[PDB]
This record gives structure tokens, C-alpha cells and sequence, in this order.
């Protein structure tokens, strides 16, 4: 009980496949000390023909110019600090190099969860019911089919799912007819391969969860929402009010519901043509952002992500085939109160990831450690006279949401 | 009037009496300046000379 | 232990303490000077007015 190897005992570490996937070329190195604390990108323009059979544009009207805007802000910051008493810290740990190891990869964890739950909070598109899991083929390829639907190609798409989904998906790749060589690799590897679909598949382990939030009774919108384009230019966010609901609910809608606008149908982008899902025509929904309570006579006021623009004065923006107004049926996905992991699937251009540098403090002694290629500053002083050294690290990322129409959530359906 | 330039280098360390000293400094800068040659090519006596 | 310099500006000499304190996150400054001064004889000054 005396002796004590100097090797640890292994330990659990998570995976980080998100980081990886995510736009880091856009934003990098662009939040200086000039720009300030936030920096903005453009948008895309587009423009409507007008059709006479003399082209005699007089009097008819003609595309105006506006120009949006998608800023990029800062976070709070990755803080773990520890204290310790030095003769007993320095007993059998030389060189203070044992607390390296777990703090590096615990701060990238905390960043990588954080950042699934804004891509889950800001997202916009929703498939299947979220009770059901993966089971088959089509749920997978369900996303990449929606995704070339919508119009998106100038960029790359992904997926990220749980352990237990690829093995039922290996599962099934193992009952294939001809493919000797998939069929070999799902039976000793268990392991599907990249394009599965049309998406490139992957798997993830740690992966975050979301509460469903308790909701009753048949809602309905109120008052006409303001969804012309000048409102929703730079944010892509609208607020709504509803009615309808239960008497007095704390937590009515948490962060990452869907709410699904019945008979208002999404548009392929470009065609302005509604979209049609092999047997019926597909709902608009939105995702959302913050939680809100439910008062007495049922009135919830909540911010959505994810607008559907029927600009009236300026058509070539419209994004849903109908105006959302008074006497709307909506409800919301899900049960009532029921906790999942969702699945996540998204484009290159959805969200962007960067980190700012930190200056050393003055008059003390620091270090920079690296990990997967996010620098982090640790720092060193010995506040206190009774023997108690400190010991705290830090970083300090960025993040922005280009296009809420360019991902979100997806499940299985039966 | 004088006006000298200061460095607070030396004193350290001394007693000093005479304030009748003003310290002046010479100052060198190497430039690249365009220069146009003139090749007078002359053929009695040798014939290239820029 | 603390990060310091000396300025010169016309001839007089000010002293730079740069530090910081570890948990606020935040840096200070502080520049600094002693003067000192004597009178050797009075009888050797004054203040001199347009007399009328």
C-alpha cells in the first residue's frame, strides 16, 4: 500500500467529429483588435421578371436593391481553474505535467457541446417524427434527398449520428445480395462506408440532449406576424405570439422545439415552386431559440429561427407559398415532456467556429498548450500565503449562423 | 538657443560640475534612389564608360 | 519579479511598473517620479512688476 507506479490509469474520452466539419475558412483570424467584438458578412441578392406582352415596364414597377448582412459574435469564455497545496501536489507529480492531460480535452469537450447546441438551437429544417429512431435505408437518405430538393449545391453535406444507429445500419448492410465487399466489411468491421445515401455518414458518441418541454392544447396564432424582408434582413429571425394554450405553464417551449405551420408549404428557392414529398406536400417549421412561459389565458410569445418571407412589395424573396395570418393551425412535434438525442444533419455553409487569441498577463509566468488545433493560455500565480498555488486556463471562441435553411434536425418515421 | 539631446545615461554614480556641455548627434540613412547613367561610348581610349 | 523600464523625456527619468492581477483578468500601469527641491538664499529672487 506503500509503493505507487508512476503510469495512470487509462481513462474515457469522447470524439470530435463536429469541429472538423464545421466552416473554419470563412471566419479565421478576422476578429482583431480593430474589427471590435462582432464582424458581418454579405448576402446573396435576387431578382424578379416581370412579364407584358409589349415590354412596357412604365408605371409597372421594377426589383429594388436590398442588401443583408450575417454577424458573427464572441463567446463567454472556457475557464477551468485548480488550487493545491504544493507539498502535497509535488509529493509524486514531477514537473505538474498530470494536470495537462484531462483539461485540455475537457475544455474541447464543453466547446464541442456548446457548439451542438447552437447549430440544434439555430437550425431549421426537421424530418420525421422524433420518437422513432433510425431503423433503415431511407432515414438517412431522407436528409441528402431534401437537401438537393431545396437547391443547395455550392458546398458539401454531412450527418451525425449515435453508436447504436450504425450498428442497426451495419445491421442491415450485412443482409445485401451482391456487394461481396460491403457485405465482408459490415461482418468483420461492423464499419458502413463514407457515402451513405448521397450524405457523407458519420458517428458520433458524444453528442448533446435536449428536453422536450410541456405543451397542451391545440394552439393557434393570433396576430399577423411582420415577415416582409426589411425586418428579417440581418437576423433571419421573427417573433410570434400564440394562443390557445394551457392556463398557466412555466417552461410552455424549452430551446430546440419545432413548431410546424400546417398549411403554409416550403418553396424550391429558385423554381418558386412548392415542394411536393412523393405523397404529400411538405410543412413549414421553425426552431425555437429561447424558452418561453405561458401565462394566464394561454398566451405564449416566442422568437423563432427561421422566417417565412411573403413580402408583398418585393416577391422575388419569397421563401413560403403562403402569408402566415390570424386563425393558423400550428402544433408542435414530439410528445409531451419526453428527453432525446437528436441527429443532426447540415451543410458546410451553416455555421462557422474560430478562436481569438489572448495576450500573457503582465508579471506572469504563462504557457500556450495545443490541442487539435485550438491554442489554450495557461497561466500561473500564488494569490494567498498559505501555500496555495492557482492554476487557471483559458480560450475564447466566436461563432455565426449564415443560413438557418440550410439545416437541423432529423429522426427516423414509421 | 541650444537644445540638446537627453539619454540620462551617464551621472550615474558621479558628481558633475560643468553644465556647459550640449551633446549634438550626427544621423546616417542608406536609401535605394533612382540615378539615371550616361554611357559615354567614345571609341578613342577605351569605348564603354558609364 | 515585475516587468519594468525607464523613460526619458527632457532630460528626467520616469519609471514603468507593468502588472496585473491573475484573477480579474485585468492589466494595470503605473508611472512614477520623485522630485526634490531647495532654497538657497532668498535674498536672490522675487517677482518683478511694471513700477508706475
Amino acid at each position: 500500500s506503500q509503493i505507487v507506479l508512476k503510469k495512470f490509469l487509462p481513462g474515457f474520452m469522447s470524439d470530435l467529429v463536429l469541429a472538423k466539419t464545421v466552416d473554419r475558412q470563412l471566419l479565421a483570424g478576422e476578429i482583431n483588435s480593430s474589427t471590435g467584438d462582432s464582424v458581418s458578412f454579405k448576402r446573396p441578392h435576387q431578382f424578379s421578371s416581370l412579364r407584358t406582352p409589349t415590354g412596357d415596364i412604365s408605371g409597372q414597377n421594377k426589383n429594388n436593391l436590398i442588401s443583408g448582412k450575417a454577424t458573427g459574435r464572441v463567446g463567454n469564455y472556457i475557464t477551468v481553474a485548480v488550487e493545491y497545496q504544493q507539498l502535497e501536489e509535488a509529493i509524486k507529480l514531477n514537473q505538474l505535467e498530470e494536470i495537462l492531460a484531462p483539461v485540455r480535452q475537457r475544455i474541447v469537450t464543453d466547446l464541442e457541446t456548446e457548439l451542438a447546441h447552437f447549430m440544434m438551437n439555430n437550425g431549421a429544417l426537421s424530418l420525421g417524427s422524433p420518437n422513432t429512431p433510425i431503423t433503415k435505408w431511407s432515414d438517412v437518405a431522407q436528409t441528402a434527398s431534401f437537401l438537393k430538393d431545396l437547391g443547395v449545391n455550392e458546398g458539401e453535406n454531412y450527418a451525425v449520428m449515435d453508436p447504436w444507429s450504425a450498428q442497426r445500419l451495419a445491421d442491415a448492410q450485412t443482409g445485401l445480395h451482391a456487394s461481396d465487399q460491403l457485405v465482408r466489411t459490415a461482418w468483420e468491421n461492423a464499419q458502413i462506408p463514407t457515402n451513405f445515401g448521397g450524405i457523407r455518414a458519420l458517428m458520433s458518441n458524444g453528442l448533446a440532449s435536449r428536453t422536450q418541454g410541456a405543451f397542451g392544447g391545440t394552439l393557434t396564432v393570433k396576430t399577423q406576424p411582420t415577415v416582409t424582408y426589411n425586418a428579417v434582413k440581418d437576423s433571419y429571425q421573427f417573433t410570434v405570439t400564440l394562443t390557445g394554450a394551457t392556463a398557466s405553464v412555466t417552461g410552455f417551449l424549452k430551446a430546440g422545439d419545432q413548431v410546424k405551420f400546417t398549411n403554409t408549404y416550403w418553396l424550391q428557392q429558385q423554381t418558386k415552386q412548392a415542394l411536393y414529398n412523393g405523397a404529400t406536400p411538405i410543412s413549414f417549421t421553425a426552431t425555437v431559440t429561447a424558452d418561453a412561459n405561458s401565462d394566464s389565458g394561454g398566451d405564449v410569445t416566442v422568437t423563432l429561427s427561421g422566417v417565412p418571407i411573403y413580402d408583398t412589395t418585393n416577391p422575388q424573396y419569397n421563401s413560403v407559398s403562403r402569408q402566415v395570418e390570424a386563425g393558423d393551425a400550428v402544433s408542435v412535434v414530439g410528445t409531451a415532456s419526453q428527453t432525446m438525442k437528436p441527429n443532426l444533419f447540415y451543410n458546410k455553409f451553416f455555421c462557422g467556429l474560430g478562436s481569438i487569441p489572448l495576450p500573457k498577463l503582465h508579471s506572469i509566468d504563462s504557457a500556450v498548450a495545443t490541442y487539435e488545433g485550438f491554442s489554450i493560455r495557461v497561466h500561473k500565480y500564488a494569490d494567498g500565503d498559505a501555500n496555495v498555488q492557482k492554476m487557471r486556463f483559458d480560450l475564447l471562441p466566436a461563432y455565426v449562423c449564415f443560413n438557418p435553411h440550410m439545416g437541423g434536425q432529423f429522426f427516423g418515421n414509421p | 538657443p541650444t537644445s540638446l539631446d537627453v539619454t540620462s545615461m551617464t551621472s550615474w554614480e558621479y558628481n558633475w560640475f560643468g553644465a556647459d556641455v550640449i551633446y549634438i548627434a550626427k544621423y546616417y540613412e542608406v536609401r535605394k534612389e533612382s540615378v539615371d547613367v550616361i554611357s559615354y561610348r567614345h571609341p578613342i581610349t577605351g569605348e564603354i564608360a558609364t
